[PDB]
């Protein structure tokens, strides 16, 4: 749910939506994880490896 | 995530996609506000082949008409 089970209820939404939202936070916009996303997951993975 | 037109992804600007079952629509984060999607809330970049689970759906250009 993100940030949205901070505030009230939580509010199921796909990960992948999450996370490009996470980046439009911090002004790199969807495009740059929708494009990457799998470049983005194998990094995530390997720093959590 | 996206929504594909003519060949090309189309992010929302602001908010994310939405549909009613059958029609889609742009509402912002923290209400439900259904809108038309059009090419001034939507920004296209991209070729649609990478993004995964991209809807194809149409857009609604407001000066074709006009
Ligand atoms: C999703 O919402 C849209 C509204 O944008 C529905 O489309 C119809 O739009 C006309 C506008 O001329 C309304 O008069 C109709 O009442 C709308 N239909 C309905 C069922 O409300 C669209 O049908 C909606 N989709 C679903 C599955 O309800
Ligand atoms: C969304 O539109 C795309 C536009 O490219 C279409 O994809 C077609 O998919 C079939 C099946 O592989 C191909 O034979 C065609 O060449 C593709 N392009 C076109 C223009 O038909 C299709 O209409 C839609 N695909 C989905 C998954 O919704």
């Amino acid at each position: 749910s993100g940030w949205t089970f901070g505030a009230g209820p939580a509010l199921q939404i796909p990960f992948p939506m999450q996370m490009a939202y996470r980046f439009n936070g911090i002004g790199v916009t969807q495009n740059v994880l929708y494009e990457n996303q799998k470049l983005i997951a194998n990094q995530f993975n390997s720093a959590i490896g | 995530p996206a929504i594909c037109h003519d060949g090309k992804a189309h992010f929302p600007r602001e908010g994310v996609f939405v549909s009613n079952g059958t029609h889609w629509f742009v509402t912002q984060r923290n209400f439900y506000e259904p809108q038309i999607i059009t090419t001034d809330n939507t920004f296209v970049s991209g070729n649609c082949d990478v993004v995964i689970g991209i809807v194809n759906n149409t857009v609604y250009d407001p000066l074709q008409p006009e």
